[PDB]
């Protein structure tokens, strides 16, 4: 039993490494610097000599305590080195005890910070930006929340080693070394992305706040959005908590995934979004109830511009040969994601602009 | 036990495919068997709490196999390490396997000690009923009822303050998930909790902002009125229902209609009388269609639970004229939903009523212009030919038969095709053979594809009901007739025919009577004909002899697979081969 | 070993009657055999009768199983299709799959030909180009249908008499022998006799005229006489445009139109319809309205 099935659940992790070679490495590399203490500005260095991309630079000065007073002793980077060393044994496990707060193994959005911060120190893409400013801050939060937007499917809130594993962002972390122009990795990073969605936002923000209510959110896009889902946005549908649906607003990283939601809809997260919003009364199901509710508002919307819309029969049948449900009477979360024109469907119901 | 089988099915949890993942996790209980208790519980179980799936079909499979690990991690005094995994599922996007997981929270927490229900259990209802997400809050909905009964009063005290908050929630998605389960946590609450705490909760949630709360209360009031001594229920009960019965959602009020019969059942003879008709009158002559046809679906049934002191009386003076009201309904659906259960109210009246009242309105319904209406009548004559004989109907049933067998629109002489074989029992074979037979076998050269195959199909049943020489009597000469006809179309359908017939003619009848038309058919000059009778001898071989088989059939055969069309060699060379021939 | 593949084949046909596409490499075999087989076919293909003509499908496969179910299955009774097979529709790629793994299975039982949409220009605005995409992930089943459709005959005629083609006339052709010259193995140009056999309507106006559709042209009941005596001809049977009824006779019967996609794109509100010429090439109608799906 014991000899026929071995052990297969590693609480640890698994795997071969030589780390006293790193240590070795290490501890030569600092003895190029005054004291034996590596500034910020030898931290590419030591990146390196640990074996790391050199944008890991920010997380492992960090991770030893280097800004505190803005150098660390050789001692003291060897021995979390070390740590990370003896109980990581892949990437996504380094960095994320790396970032993390003590014994938690996930990441939360306020532990990206450091990370993003040295990431717009050094990039040469960013440097108009290096400052302490508005659009600054604003760059900062825009890419983590583009972050979880892809890594955390789970909507947790908490980034696991799993969920790092199984999206692109560590890879994109290596590519900022090799990619001078930071609009070429469009995934989490992309300056001009933030800029296009922060104006979306400032343009709404009308007093500047960072605050937004459903009249500033119905403004959206000339209005191309019905009123009954930017209803739906302050529900609760697609926020955490009880002060959305208590004050009727919503904050500028909540408008970050409104904004990436709307502008791209076949992707999981965006379909998770949008079926929350439509799904009523949350029984997983879009009854015909629940898309004749959204639908009487299109027809009234597209009356307003003499143009004769299809009546509900028509196009609930056009929608069903469209999804093409698993089972008949139900329109689920995996017939959308399945379907490949979730998109379609979706403007179908609330957006007049992206319809036609 | 051979573990190495074993060893490769854990493996596969995490493997690239999902037809591998998922048969692992379908045989998790083969899996475990082999680890024994200790194993599943340090390996297995955390093994599967970290991997992330993301396929339902994976999903839903692992949360069902969860439910029934109690044995299989070391009983009752183990069951609460499956909580994990479990709370996991509960807190997913999918709803359905959400769903899945608080079925199987439920069957687990009878293997918890009371104690263990304090101590584990309960602390995990907390934390989803608390969660940030409704979507945590809507799973914790469903897990009241099965730790209630058995904790400590404190602990009691501690989950209906938790319920009270879920009914109360800011987002209603939750509201709505807590008035569905509202009736089953009211059923393990004592008597005095559900007078105190549960019927403000009702009232609440009856007047809810939303709809899709407010009509839930309907289901509610069922299971509460159920728990409830009949003199309470006025006060307790009935002002809300009576608000449900003319709320403004016309969804609410169609809920009240829905579950009438359940209502009448909770609530009581007493209650129905005074209460329920008045209510049920105005549901049958609500503003909107649904509600309308809705409440005539329950004619019947509602008719039917009255007391026996009053209940022909209240149907002729207060129900029925409602009812004739409805069989004009400007709406064909409320129309065709009081066809189909208008003539269950025959025995409920006795025969004189019936012939004086409920006649002339199946007359009405049987003349009416939508089909669907004379359909749901022509279809549910079971219930009137016990009271009056089916046969006194005949005259009126006939050309309403007649007129949907001919309909412009193929689907609906689909739908009385279908019914046939039913109607050819209920008004006998020697009034099928008159009025009806020829009806029959027009279908059989109907333009209409469908229409031809369900003809065809309907020759089959009918044989079943009528036997082998009525068939060969009245139906087998007008079949063989068909392989004369100009149209190749219409000789096909004589080959589909033997096809079906030959099931049921048994090996005499097909051998002497349809055989040889088959091999007549041969020489057609249409290849599709030909063809066909290839793929017939196959169909039927089975039923021939072998010598007929051997002396009759092979011959035409062998000669099919020298034909200069492709389809036919084919089909003969398929025929010789499956039957042994070649 | 044709044993073996034609019970390959019975599967991907039973496959393709419960909507679900074939993989890029059966696609890719598919129509290598096809193209073996349509090689062989002539720019006016010789169709015996009894046949089933029908018109435009445009991936509505919900109202071809339908159509099915009104004209019966194949291989039992024969078909003729005057092309549009893709474009528009949701399914257009177990439309032409289906229709093509039956020319396949049953050469003799069934006649495709060439519509307009069969094109690599017109399905890359009309919606095919982008099914292929999103169904496969990439460009190649899309390349291997839009080269098999080069192979597509360009008419055919039913037992001497009656001429089916997509579009209509064209003032570049007098004679069945005209179009028997052509090289049909390119795609559609966008002028020319090959064009107008694929884009030209009949009219009322008398004469030619040019087509308000951009190709072709537009022939009037004296070109279709004409046309008719000339090659000893009952009929021109032809699909390509929309007609509320499903079919529609014109010029004194010298020429009905086939349209075979009811309530065109869940907009247009017309019947679809199909024509029977039975053992003797007498000619029948057959109405239908889309298929429910209700749920
Ligand atoms: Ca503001
Ligand atoms: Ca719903
Ligand atoms: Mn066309
Ligand atoms: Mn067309």
């Amino acid at each position: 039993s014991s000899q026929s099935i071995p052990t297969f659940y590693f609480p640890r992790g698994r795997p071969s490494v030589n780390v006293d070679a790193v240590i070795s490495k290490i501890e030569s590399t600092f003895a190029r610097f005054p004291h034996e203490r590596a500034t910020m500005d030898d931290m590419g260095l030591v990146a390196k000599a640990c074996g790391c991309p050199l944008y890991w630079k920010g997380p492992l000065f960090y991770g030893a305590g280097g800004e505190r007073t803005g150098s660390v002793s050789v001692h003291k980077f060897v021995a979390m080195w070390r740590k990370i060393l003896q109980n990581c044994h892949d990437d996504a496990a380094k960095f994320v005890h790396l970032l993390m707060s003590p014994g938690c193994n996930y990441l939360v959005q306020e532990d990206f910070v450091p990370f993003l911060q040295d990431v717009v120190n050094t990039h040469p893409g960013l440097s108009f930006l290096k400052e302490a400013s508005e659009f600054h801050s604003r760059y900062i939060t825009t890419v983590i929340q583009r972050i979880f937007y892809a890594v955390n499917r789970s909507w947790s809130g908490r980034i696991t080693c799993a969920e790092l594993r199984r999206s692109s962002f560590l890879q994109n972390v290596a590519l900022l070394e090799e990619e001078a122009d930071i609009n070429q990795l469009t995934e989490f990073f992309s300056y001009e992305h933030f800029y296009v969605i922060y104006c979306k936002f400032w343009e709404l923000d009308t007093d500047h706040d960072l605050l937004i209510d459903a009249d500033d959110l119905a403004r959206h896009n000339d209005h191309a959005l019905s009123t009954k889902m930017i209803d739906r946005i302050f529900s609760g549908a697609v926020t955490r908590g009880r002060k959305v649906q208590k004050e009727g607003k919503i904050s500028y990283a909540d408008f970050v995934w409104f904004l990436i939601s709307e502008e791209d809809k076949k992707t999981p997260t965006s379909i998770e979004y949008w079926f929350r919003c439509m799904d009523l009364d949350g029984d997983g199901a879009l009854s015909m109830f629940e898309l004749e509710y959204f639908y009487e508002e299109q027809c009234r919307r597209l009356d307003s511009m003499a143009i004769e819309a299809l009546p509900f029969q028509d196009c609930l049948c056009q929608m069903l040969d469209l999804v093409k449900p698993r089972t008949e009477g139900k329109i689920t979360l995996q017939d959308l994601k399945r379907c490949k024109l979730a998109n379609v469907f979706f403007d179908t119901f609330f957006n007049i602009e992206k319809y036609l | 036990m051979s573990l190495y089988p074993i060893a490769v099915l854990i493996d596969e949890l995490r493997n690239e495919d999902v037809q591998l993942r998922l048969n692992s996790i379908k045989k998790l209980s083969t899996i475990a068997l082999a680890l024994g208790v200790e194993r599943t519980r340090s390996e297995l179980l955390p093994f599967l709490t970290d991997t992330i799936y993301d396929e339902d079909e994976v999903l839903l499979a692992l949360a069902e196999q969860l439910g029934t690990f109690t044995t299989l991690v070391g009983g009752p005094e183990y069951v609460h390490c499956l909580l994990p995994p479990l709370e996991s599922l509960a807190t997913v996007e999918e709803t359905v396997v959400r769903d899945k997981a608080v079925e199987s929270l439920r069957a687990i927490s009878h293997e918890h000690s009371p104690s263990d229900l304090e101590a584990h259990f309960v602390p995990l209802v907390k934390r989803l009923a608390g969660g940030d997400w409704f979507t945590s809050r809507t799973s914790a909905c469903g897990l009241f009822s099965v730790c209630y009964p058995r904790v400590s009063s404190a602990v009691k005290a501690e989950l209906r303050q938790y319920f009270r908050n879920l009914c109360s929630d800011d987002t209603p998605m939750v509201r709505r998930a807590a008035a569905s389960k509202l009736g089953e946590f009211a059923k393990v609450l004592e008597l005095d909790n559900v007078k105190s705490e549960i019927i403000p909760m009702f009232s609440n949630l009856a007047s809810d902002e939303q709809d899709s709360v407010r009509l839930l209360a309907v289901e509610a009031c069922v299971n509460i009125a159920q728990l409830l001594p009949q003199e309470d229920l006025e006060a307790l009960v009935m002002p809300t229902l009576r608000q449900a019965a003319e709320d403004k959602s016309w969804r609410v009020r169609y809920m009240v209609a829905d579950k009438f019969t359940e209502l009448q059942k909770a609530v009581g003879p007493e209650i129905t009388k005074t209460d329920l008709v008045p209510a049920f009158q105005n549901l049958m002559k609500d503003c909107e269609a649904e509600v309308r046809a809705a409440a005539s679906h329950k004619v019947k049934e509602f008719c039917e639970n009255l007391s026996a002191d009053c209940r022909e009386n209240v149907i002729m003076s207060q129900i029925l004229p409602c009812i004739k009201e409805l069989v004009s309904d400007a709406n064909q659906h409320v129309k065709s939903a009081l066809a189909s259960v208008i003539m269950g109210l025959s025995p409920i009246l006795g025969k004189d009523n019936t012939i004086e009242h409920l006649l002339p309105l199946f007359l009405a319904q049987l003349k009416d212009e939508c089909p669907e209406v004379r359909l749901n009548i022509i279809s549910n004559l079971d219930c009137v030919n016990e009271v009056i004989g089916i046969r006194q109907l005949s005259q009126s049933l006939l050309p309403a038969i007649v007129e949907l067998a001919e309909d412009a629109k193929w689907r609906v002489r689909l739908a009385i095709i279908e019914y046939m074989p039913l109607l050819a029992g209920q008004l006998g074979v020697e009034f099928f053979d008159e009025k009806l037979n020829s009806l029959c076998m027009a279908w059989l050269v109907d333009h209409v594809y469908a229409i031809r195959e369900a003809a065809t199909s309907n020759l089959k049943k009918l044989v079943e009901k009528f036997g082998k020489e009525w068939a060969h009597a009245t139906i087998i000469p007008k079949v063989l007739a068909m392989s004369g006809d100009p149209n190749y179309l219409h000789r096909m359908t004589t080959l589909f025919c033997i096809n079906v017939l030959s099931e049921v003619c048994g090996q005499d009848i097909t051998t002497k009577h349809m055989l040889p038309t088959v091999l007549r058919m041969a020489g057609d000059p249409v290849a599709n004909v030909r063809f066909n009778v290839a793929k017939s001898l196959q169909k039927i071989g089975p039923i021939l002899d072998n010598s007929t088989l051997q002396s009759e059939v092979k011959p035409i055969l062998e000669k099919l697979t020298q034909d200069q069309d492709v389809d036919v060699k084919y089909f003969a060379q398929e025929a010789l081969t499956v039957l042994s021939l070649a | 070993d044709e044993k073996v593949f034609t019970k390959e084949l019975d599967q991907w046909i039973e496959q393709l009657n419960e909507c679900k596409q074939l993989s890029e490499s059966q696609v890719k075999s598919l129509c290598e055999k096809a193209k073996e087989i349509l090689t062989k076919e002539s720019n006016v293909q010789e169709v015996r009768c009894p046949v089933t003509v029908c018109g435009d499908v445009h991936g509505q496969f919900h109202d071809l199983m339908e159509l099915f179910r009104i004209g019966g299955k194949s291989p039992d009774t024969n078909y003729l299709f005057m092309g549009d097979y893709v474009d528009r529709g949701y399914y257009s790629v177990e439309t032409v799959t289906l229709l093509v793994a039956l020319k396949v299975r049953y050469r003799e039982r069934i006649t495709i030909l060439r519509g307009n949409h069969e094109s690599r220009q017109i399905t890359q605005v009309y919606g095919f180009y982008d099914e292929c995409l999103r169904k496969y992930g990439n460009a190649n089943v899309w390349k291997y249908f839009t080269d098999l459709f080069d192979y597509l005959p360009l008419t055919a005629l039913v037992d001497g008499q009656i001429f089916c083609l997509h579009g209509g006339l064209s003032p570049s052709i007098d004679t069945l022998d005209h179009i028997r010259a052509l090289d049909r193995l390119q795609e559609v140009p966008h002028e020319g006799p090959m064009c107008d056999l694929l884009w030209s309507d009949p009219d009322d106006r008398g004469g030619w005229g040019i087509s308000p559709r951009g190709a072709g042209y537009t022939f009037g009941q004296d070109i279709s006489e004409t046309f008719n005596h000339a090659n000893g001809l009952t009929l021109v049977s032809r699909a390509h445009q929309l007609v509320m009824e499903g079919y529609n006779w014109c010029h004194d019967r010298n020429v009905v139109t086939i349209f075979s996609a009811p309530n065109y794109c869940y907009r247009c509100g017309n019947q679809a319809a199909i024509m029977e010429l039975d053992d003797t090439l007498k000619y029948s109608f057959l109405q239908f309205d889309p298929a429910p799906r209700r749920g």
